[PDB]
């Protein structure tokens, strides 16, 4: 499976 | 075409992406009780009934809860957001 990196909130 | 937040907890970060056709859901490894991404094509937990091993036929649109025909009664109600179905973990007025 592929992963991606996204921004965390707060 | 995958979401930017974990469908289980709602936060961003490192997300593993579902491989099932037309599914945009993505999840933290930690939220899946995993140490590394599953090897090869992966089907996310949304497609399995919460209460048995059967494939889901009705879905919460706000978390990975979902239900087969045997377990769907009373499990989901329409929400204020376009009528999208929500499970009992959400306030239908503000899902
Ligand atoms: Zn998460
Ligand atoms: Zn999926
Ligand atoms: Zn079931
Ligand atoms: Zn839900």
């Amino acid at each position: 499976a592929r992963t991606k990196q996204t921004a965390r909130k707060s | 075409m995958h979401e930017d937040y974990c469908f289980q907890c709602g936060d961003g970060g490192e997300l593993v992406m579902c491989d099932k056709k037309d599914c945009p859901k993505a999840y933290h490894l930690l939220c899946l009780n995993l140490t590394q991404p599953p090897y090869g094509k992966w089907e996310c937990p949304w497609h399995q009934c919460d209460e048995c091993s059967s494939a889901a036929v009705s879905f919460c649109e706000f978390c990975p809860h979902s239900f087969c025909k045997d377990h769907e009664k009373g499990a989901l109600v329409p929400s204020a957001l376009e009528g999208r179905l929500c499970c009992s973990e959400h306030d239908p007025m503000a899902p």
